[PDB]
């Protein structure tokens, strides 16, 4: 006895040790790194907003206006459901499942992920 | 509690924003390019990534090495980027990465020889218009929320004309007036 | 006017020979780069950083250079000493593709290092042709029969030698070894310099096992080492990766 | 013979012909001597956009 | 110290030759219109610059707007051109046809166009469509609103036939060109065409 | 006055007077006309205001 | 004085009127005319 | 081989007529202004 | 006989979504049978279904000690004597179907080190007659 709990605790403390090691190097102490070949500051891709959607047009309030308003906006679908992608699954996989509520939920999550655009 | 998390997300978005200091000049024929999607011109110029002949030539890795060279070129626009400077950072074959770098140099996206001081400017699009770019919440700066369709504008900016839009001026000439 | 142009700055070899950056090519707020802080859209504010004003001062002027069913990845090593310093690097090569000549890539590689000695372009390419001739029938194998080998893998980068031990099955072609190389770097938090190095150290071990399978025909599929939790039911892994500072 | 693609052809071609015939209206005698061309007519888009181009060529 | 030795021959971007060469390879339609208009200008002002003998990679670039014109010619009998896209392809095809007509009287860019076995097939297609108008058959009745899209089209094909008429001097018995043009001659009323 | 004015395209009486002074001085060379207003007005903008 | 600048502006933005205005350059008569004025003369033999 | 050469003098007149008789009278003046300037080179 | 003592002592309570109701912690069925057939249709002697059951139980039991942290591949690989080509195919399976990476602290999932993203930068066009902006 006391084998599987010891191995699982070793796995959990190893994952926690790696999580405590990499974030102090990347984000806490000097906030990034420096490339040796080019003048590019190394930064993790997790804080970079890897996707971009289409353009949005509007109009100013005053007529005969010459000001150009260029800016950014952040959009997300409710910020609660995760990005566990069910969209990389062909439609012939989940056909012999035992329930119908899971057939509702998988298609709901696939529509949630295919409605990433506004 | 919701507005406090929205303000914290706006503060960390101001912390990680990568503000612009130098302009990027692309030619007129290179207007078909988009960041996210892969165009049919890129699909027909290098057919080895899309015919699925080899396993080391995937469209995901092709999009990754397409974005990497362009990000390292646009973060430092004044530097002439070479093949050796990006070879030691990505793990791909030479006979295809030279094709990709020659594609990006041939179509004028990177390594473009221009001196913009001797060319006049024009006003192409309309004057009015709120041109806002739509980004997504990065996985890593999201709130914890132990158990929200609110948008946030990070940087507000105005321009008096397109000639100061080309020179990255944000009407700060009230401070540095002659 | 008052616009900085797009090109004509190639201060790269002086940073290769700057003797402070982690480059193994040549031997002889508080942020360093303002990629997260604004400069109020003024150019002069970039001159306060020493790693950027050195690029503005010590730059130079260059000229722009103007230029199959299954890929065979063969790692190519290089070790040539010339005028005090050495050249030590490694790069993969597609044996199936023949669009670029090794003479042409050696000319590009000597143009990038700012040598132009007109003899290293032949000296590198002769070693490239020699290794591609000696390794022309070693990576086109048809490996079956479920070897399930063990691999001790080492990475040599500036007294920071990376070491790991894992059991690999070189029969199925599902997992990409480049994906395996970058999954270790994403977890451990290393830089992008190990991204070529782990895969180029892995393909050499793969071709060594292919040499053992073709030249000697040794099967040696006899009890690979486990921890009695996975494959073999002894009592019901091997090691862990680490970065040692030598 | 076909009733579909000739009425959309009419609604396109007659609209383009009306846009061509309504393309010469801001260049009359008493229309150019007034000030309702230059002032506040950013919706016109034909003129008042090439003053940065004609000045760079010396045409004045 | 480094911004004082810039070469002035390439500091204005890339030159107009490769700019207009990449413009037709791009997908921007106004840029393609500008490139075809400037190539129509160069074909009148200096035909030796854009000749096929000097530039070998120029002959597949102009065929991509002339070869899909056959669908418009087969659809020319009725009002098939509805939007501003089929008319745009029509204008690009008739512009590139006149560019290749202007590149066909230079005694060096002619033999390659004779060796090209597809431009002559397009010429044969236009002549077979014009033979119905010259004879009076019930097939492919010409639309009177689209007669101005064909009267100025057939002249640029007859000019190319006049250009390539010297190199098809070995003629056969069942020659479609000699069968078509003798029926063209008995119908037309144009002095220049006769 | 000599201080900085308000936001652009307001065109107070000083800025309207100095441009009509400079046109009667030079009659060409708009680089020498834009700085007579005070320098804070563009060459491409003073022509659009004068027209 | 301003009438001379207006004559130099209007007779330079309206003398062409078929290269920046889209609906006048997308006309069947104007496109055929601009194509047909660039016809190079045919050589003899 | 690449050789950066000056392009030919293209007669781009400001006004754009469509009749042939309003083009030749300026084209002859353009030829007289072009050949007398390129004659002194050779 | 072995996991019953482990599941009772130091196991955090289970957070399961609605689209994960097909998952069975005891046995397998046709969804997991058809996804990775190399464990079942005689691919090798080492990819036995009992070892497959041991790994698919060990990963979902290792996640229970830290439900708010990212379960990496290497931390599983430290005490699993199985090929990484199967560890990735099971870890990506459980991440795709939303079991071991559903509700964690999102700053725990690592990404690739590299340059920043260029989606909001102002890029102009090289017109041969001007410098008009690119604002569609």
């Amino acid at each position: 006895t006391n084998w599987l709990y010891q191995h699982s605790a070793a796995c959990s403390r190893f994952n926690s040790d790696l999580f405590y090691d990499r974030v102090k190097v990347l984000l806490v102490d000097q906030q990034g790194l420096r490339d040796a070949y080019t003048n590019i500051l190394h930064i993790p891709e997790s804080t970079q907003s890897t996707t971009v959607l289409g353009w949005r047009r509007s109009k100013n309030d005053s007529p005969s206006d010459t000001s150009i308003v260029y800016e950014t906006v952040i959009h997300d679908n409710d910020l609660n459901k995760p990005k566990t992608g069910l969209s990389e699954i062909p439609k012939e996989i989940y056909e012999d499942v035992v329930d119908e509520d899971v057939l509702r939920a998988i298609t709901e999550q696939q529509n949630f992920e295919k409605c990433n655009e506004y | 509690n919701y507005e406090q998390e929205a303000q914290k997300l706006e503060e960390k978005a101001l912390r990680f924003l990568a503000k612009q200091t130098h302009p990027v000049i692309i030619p007129s024929f290179a207007s078909w390019f988009d960041i996210s999607k892969i165009h049919e011109i890129e699909k027909r110029s290098n057919p080895d990534f899309f015919n699925d002949s080899s396993r080391f030539k995937t469209p995901k890795a092709y999009k990754d090495t397409r974005n990497f060279i362009i990000n390292t070129y646009r973060l430092s626009p004044y530097e002439y980027l070479t093949i050796t400077a990006v070879r030691r950072n990505v793990a791909m074959d030479v006979a295809s990465i030279v094709k990709i770098h020659a594609f990006l140099e041939k179509w004028g996206l990177i390594n473009y020889q221009i001196d913009p001081r001797t060319k006049p400017s024009l006003i192409g699009p309309s004057f009015t218009g709120h041109f806002q770019v739509v980004l997504d919440t990065p996985q890593g700066l999201k709130p914890f929320l132990p158990e929200f369709p609110v948008n946030l504008t990070i940087k507000k900016n105005v321009y008096d004309s397109a000639q100061d839009f080309n020179a990255l001026q944000d009407e700060s000439r009230n401070s540095r007036q002659i | 006017n008052q616009l900085i142009p797009q090109a004509y700055i190639s201060n790269f070899h002086n940073r290769l020979t700057n003797e402070d950056d982690g480059i193994p090519i040549f031997t002889m707020g508080n942020a360093v780069l303002p990629d997260l802080q604004d400069q109020h859209h003024n150019p002069f504010n970039i001159l306060r950083y020493p790693k950027i004003r050195d690029t503005f001062i010590n730059g130079k002027v260059v000229s722009p250079y103007r230029l199959s069913g299954e890929a065979i990845m063969i790692p190519i090593t290089l070790d040539i000493e010339h005028m005090g310093h050495t050249i030590k690097d490694q790069f993969l090569w597609n044996y199936n593709d023949d669009s670029i000549s090794p003479e042409e890539f050696a000319s590009i590689y000597c143009k990038d290092l700012d040598m132009t000695s007109a003899t290293l372009q032949t000296q590198i390419a002769n070693i490239i042709k020699e290794q591609l001739k000696d390794l022309e029938n070693i990576a086109a194998t048809e490996i079956m029969s479920d070897l399930h080998v063990i691999i001790n893998l080492t990475c040599n980068l500036q007294d920071r030698f990376f070491e790991d031990n894992f059991q690999w099955n070189l029969n199925d072609k599902s997992l990409t070894p480049e994906r395996f190389a970058t999954s270790i770097v994403q977890d451990l938090g290393l830089t992008r310099e190990f991204i070529p190095l782990i895969s180029q150290s892995l393909h050499e071990t793969i071709l060594k096992i292919k040499k053992d399978w073709v030249d000697g025909h040794l099967i040696q599929d006899h009890v690979p080492n486990d921890a009695a939790f996975g494959y073999l039911s002894g009592i019901r892994s091997n090691w862990c990766p680490r970065v040692e500072i030598l | 013979l076909h009733p579909r693609e000739t009425l959309t052809h009419y609604l396109w071609s007659s609209k383009q012909n009306e846009l061509v015939l309504q393309g010469d209206q801001y260049f009359n005698e008493d229309a150019a001597r007034t000030s309702d061309i230059y002032s506040n007519n950013n919706n016109d888009r034909s003129l008042m956009g090439n003053i940065s181009l004609l000045y760079s060529q010396g045409r004045l | 110290n480094v911004f004082q030795s810039l070469p002035k021959e390439t500091a204005r971007g890339v030159d107009d030759l490769t700019r207009m060469e990449m413009a037709l390879l791009s997908g921007i339609p106004e840029e393609i219109k500008w490139s075809l208009k400037k190539y129509l200008t160069y074909s009148n002002k200096a035909p030796y610059m854009i000749s096929l003998r000097t530039l070998p990679d120029l002959l597949p670039l102009f065929k991509t707007f002339i070869l899909p014109l056959e669908r418009i010619v087969e659809g020319l009998n009725k009002s098939s051109i509805c939007d501003s896209k089929a008319m745009d392809s029509l204008q690009m095809g008739l512009n590139a046809l006149l560019i290749l007509r202007n590149l066909a009287q230079d005694t060096d860019s002619v033999q390659i166009l004779v060796k090209d076995r597809e431009i002559k097939s397009f010429i044969l297609f236009i002549l077979k469509k014009f033979q119905c108008v010259a004879t009076g058959d019930n097939k492919w009745q010409l639309y009177e609103g689209n007669a101005t899209f064909f009267n100025e089209l057939t002249h640029y094909t007859l000019d190319l036939m006049e250009a390539i008429s010297s190199y098809i001097a070995p003629a056969m018995k069942d020659d479609h060109y000699f069968q078509t043009l003798v029926s063209i001659l008995n119908y037309t009323k144009d002095r220049y065409m006769v | 006055e000599n201080n900085g004015n308000s936001v652009k395209k307001n065109w107070s009486d000083q800025e309207m007077l100095l441009l009509l002074e400079g046109i009667e001085m030079y009659e060409d060379q708009w680089e020498k006309i834009a700085d007579h207003v005070g320098g804070h007005k563009r060459v491409e903008d003073c022509i659009e205001k004068f027209l | 004085k301003q009438k001379s600048i207006r004559q130099k502006l209007i007779n330079n933005v309206a003398s062409q009127a078929h290269h920046n205005i889209p609906y006048l350059r997308d006309s069947p008569f104007t496109a055929a005319a601009q194509r047909s004025v660039q016809i190079r003369s045919k050589v003899i033999v | 081989p690449l050789n950066w050469v000056q392009g030919p003098a293209i007669f781009h007149m400001l006004t754009s007529p469509y009749t042939q008789d309003e083009i030749i009278n300026h084209e002859m003046n353009f030829l007289k202004g072009r050949l007398l300037e390129l004659q002194e080179i050779t």
